[PDB]
């Protein structure tokens, strides 16, 4: 299962 | 040796989402007023699709976004939805401007991210409704009698929004919802 915290979503936008 | 994965795969994501749109236009039927936009299953393709559409504070009276398992329409009748429910957020006029926005924003980072630990599958969406009345922001569940599953998933959200304990938010069957006496639903739950 994929879990993303808060954080890692908004990293991933860069 | 192929190359590391890290490097230059996008980051998929549990399940397919698919956004809609629904336009206030009182000519025609719901059903011709509500259409998919698009949808996505990667972290990356999620931010392309928010980063080019309208803010919720800039949609006209009226108009919807609905965030959805793909498979899941956004309207009660569902298979998914017809015995389910809400935790509703009600928005004053003035919060239109303060936390629309940063609270839908986060309403879709907790769906995509699966961010209710072991009830994730409970959820079905989320639906914003941008009203000259007071808006609204609602997480959608699948089973209003799932009591364990629905309080974990307000509490999760309660937090994730940032609501202080004094703020208390509401859950309501869909059926109940359908079927209210008057402008107020009773709560299933509250957290």
């Amino acid at each position: 299962k994929k879990r993303y915290s808060r954080l890692q979503l908004l990293l991933f936008r860069r | 040796e192929v190359a590391n994965p890290e490097h230059y795969i996008k980051h998929p994501l549990q399940n397919r989402w698919a956004l809609w749109f629904f336009k206030n236009d009182k000519s025609k039927t719901w059903q011709a007023n509500l259409r998919l936009i698009s949808k996505f299953d990667t972290v990356e393709d999620f931010w392309a699709l928010y980063n080019h559409i309208q803010l919720s504070s800039n949609l006209m009276p009226g108009c919807d976004y609905s965030l959805f398992k793909d498979g899941i329409e956004p309207m009660w009748e569902d298979e998914k939805n017809k015995r389910g429910g809400r935790w509703l957020i009600t928005l004053n006029k003035q919060q239109r401007r303060s936390d629309l926005d940063r609270f839908w924003l986060e309403t879709l980072l907790c769906l995509i991210g699966e961010s209710f630990d072991d009830y994730s599958d409970d959820v079905c969406g989320a639906v914003v409704n941008v009203r000259a009345k007071g808006d609204k922001i609602a997480i959608w569940t699948t089973e209003c009698e799932n009591r364990e599953a629905v309080t974990h998933i307000g509490r999760v959200y309660k937090e994730r929004l940032g609501l202080p304990p004094k703020i208390v938010i509401g859950y309501q069957s869909h059926a109940d919802t359908a079927t209210k006496s008057g402008s107020t639903t009773k709560n299933r739950f509250v957290v």
